[PDB]
DNA sequence: GTATAATGTG
């Protein structure tokens, strides 16, 4: 058990390297990559050159492996600081390993700086970006995450300075972000509550058990809607059958596609201006007789 | 591997595969290599050589 | 006190004052949590005196 | 490294179980049980019952080592909005997110290519993630968010 | 209709999971932060579920 | 995309 323990036992299998060692490793990697490029770039393939380039590629693979394994422990050192947030320790360690792999393909020995100098930047970048990307259920834009963290830091600084939790107005004044955007950010900075959490000690039944479906009401769709549809199929049919077809095409009772005045006039051969009067007649008829008696509800 | 098998009591994987629970838990979590197979026939035919 | 000792181990020693060294958030949080969720802090039943 | 081939991890156990023959082991263990050795006889009997259960099935033991986990329909793990825009969701979403992230990172490491130590650590993390998904506390320290 | 003589339980294999699933989940996103809609290939994608 | 420099939890 303790996967962290086994990884930390494995990571220390290799010791660190001095400046000269890292410089020679960078030189070896440069030679390896040069041979790799030449192997496929050359139009005429040398025979002994083939074997030499194969050996150089093997040595370059070994060199990158050695450099990464030697410098791994910096990954753990940097990752230990970011713990306590959403992601666990090993996730951050893997993020830092990916960052180190990214960095190693750009290191230079001519500058003369130590490898950690050019490795820490990329490790921190990778860890922070990974935490921003895969540490929250509802993923947010990186800029919005940065703004949320800025709001949190401003609030903590104000609390430190004044000895009391900062007011919303003072937060807006210090940060300059209006209260509306501050409220939005605060709403975006809450971990969703888990449904399995016991609620009310009511036999410790989870919160999920008390959430109504909030839709698909039985009685509404069961009786009211279908009976409205049937009574309409009766009433509108009791009108002129031509007018019934006109309504069907006008709103789309059968085939959708609500026919506009001009379109329905073209289909029926009438003019765009007749449909307004047709609809006036239909609405006048629908408001009198047994039609009103049936359809007084549903409004 | 399914958790229900290499961790159950009895561990069906252990019983079927005649591996002690400690060795099984070590192998699953990438602790120690294991020799899956060997060309025993070639080794025997080449035992002299 | 844990937070304070960490902060004083890290923060500069020249211009340090206890005002910038104390963090009042955890204690108020603990008091509010106790008075809100503690099982020994109950609604006073008021059927009658 | 020209005769014996060996490796570590769940893939090794997959290979070992595939190479293992249930019927032959059942016959050999029946031969052993036909003898005495009461001290070892109980263990031999338990192994024999398990192996015979596998043998009579007509299926294969490879089903124990998974290659594609299923995900329940979202309605069984709903994500609803409570009054005040405070989202509520089941922890199944967190576990599935952990598994998906581990798997994607493993694919990225394999595509990029890295020393076997980091790849093995990633595979171990993925195994632990699936284990935590299927059961919490069944092995090791349970995961706790709040 | 409701003629259920027996109900058996077996050990699922990779092919069973493949052929009893209507899609593959290839990203961890659950729901969009602003538009409140499932994201492509997410845990809630309409294409899948 | 960064180059003082950092190099194994909790």
């Amino acid at each position: 058990a303790d996967l962290v323990r086994v990884y930390l036992n494995g990571i220390g299998k290799t010791a660190l390297l001095n400046a000269a060692g890292e410089v020679e490793l960078a030189k070896r990697i440069e030679a390896g990559l040069y041979a790799e490029h030449l192997l496929e770039t050359r139009k005429r393939l040398g025979e002994n050159r083939k074997r030499d380039l194969a050996a150089v590629v093997r040595d370059g693979e070994a060199a990158r492996r050695h450099l990464l394994e030697a410098n791994l422990r910096l990954v753990v050192s940097l990752a230990k600081r970011y713990t306590g947030r959403g992601m666990p320790l090993l996730d951050l360690i893997q993020e830092g390993n990916l960052g180190l792999i990214r960095a190693m393909e750009k290191f230079d020995y001519t500058k003369g700086f130590k490898f950690s100098t050019y490795a820490t930047w990329w490790i921190r970048q990778a860890i922070t970006r990974g935490m921003a990307d895969q540490s929250r259920t509802i993923r947010l834009p990186v800029h919005l995450v940065e703004q949320v963290n800025k709001l949190a830091r401003i609030k903590r600084e104000m609390h430190q300075h004044l000895g009391r939790e900062a007011t919303d107005e003072e937060l807006a004044a210090e940060s300059g972000i209006p209260i509306d955007k501050i409220n939005d950010l605060l709403e975006h900075s809450r971990d969703p509550v888990s449904l399995d959490m016991p609620v009310g000690s009511e036999e410790e039944a989870p919160l999920g058990d008390f959430i109504e479906d909030a839709e698909a009401m039985s009685a509404e769709n069961a009786v009211i809607a279908e009976l409205l549809h049937t009574d309409i199929r009766s009433v509108l049919a009791t009108l002129d059958e031509r007018e019934h077809q006109v309504i069907r095409l006008r709103f789309g009772l059968d085939d959708g596609q609500p026919r506009t005045l001009d379109q329905i006039g073209k289909l029926f051969g009438l003019s765009r201006e007749r449909v307004r009067q047709i609809e006036r007649d239909v609405m006048s008829k629908l408001r009198h007789g047994e039609r009103a008696d049936r359809l007084r509800s549903y409004a | 591997t399914h958790i229900w098998y290499f961790k159950g009591v009895p561990s069906r994987l252990g019983y079927l595969l005649d591996l002690a629970p400690k060795d099984l838990e070590k192998i699953i979590y990438f602790a120690a290599y294991v020799i899956t197979s060997v060309d025993e026939e070639m080794r025997h035919n080449e035992l002299s050589t | 006190e844990r937070v304070v000792r960490e902060r004083m181990t890290t923060q500069d020693v020249e211009a340090i004052t206890p005002q910038t060294l104390i963090n009042i958030r955890p204690v108020v949080a603990a008091i509010k949590e106790f008075f809100g969720t503690s099982q020994l802090s109950q609604f006073m039943d008021q059927n009658n005196p | 490294g020209e005769y014996f081939t060996g490796a570590m991890g769940a893939e090794s156990i997959q290979k070992l179980i595939e190479n293992f023959d249930i019927d032959a082991e059942a016959e050999s263990l029946r031969d052993v049980i036909r003898n005495g050795k009461g001290q070892k006889k109980l263990r031999a009997l338990k192994r024999l019952k398990v192996v015979a259960a596998f043998q009579q099935s007509g299926n294969s033991p490879m089903g124990m080592v998974l290659d594609a986990v299923p995900v329940i329909p979202p309605e069984l793990r709903p994500m609803v909005q409570l009054d005040g825009g405070r989202f509520a969701t089941s922890d199944l979403n967190d576990l599935y997110r952990r598994v998906i992230n581990r798997n994607n990172r493993l694919k990225r490491l394999i595509d990029l290519g890295a020393p076997e130590i980091i790849v093995n650590n990633e595979k171990r993390m993925l195994q632990e993630s699936v284990d935590a998904l299927f059961d919490n506390g069944r092995r090791g320290r349970p995961v706790t968010g709040p | 209709v409701n003629f259920f003589d027996e109900l058996r339980i077996g050990l699922a294999t990779a092919e069973d999971i493949r052929q009893w699933s209507y899609g593959e989940v290839k990203k961890p996103e659950t729901i969009n932060y602003r538009t409140l809609k499932p994201e492509k290939d997410g845990l809630f994608c309409e294409k899948i579920f």
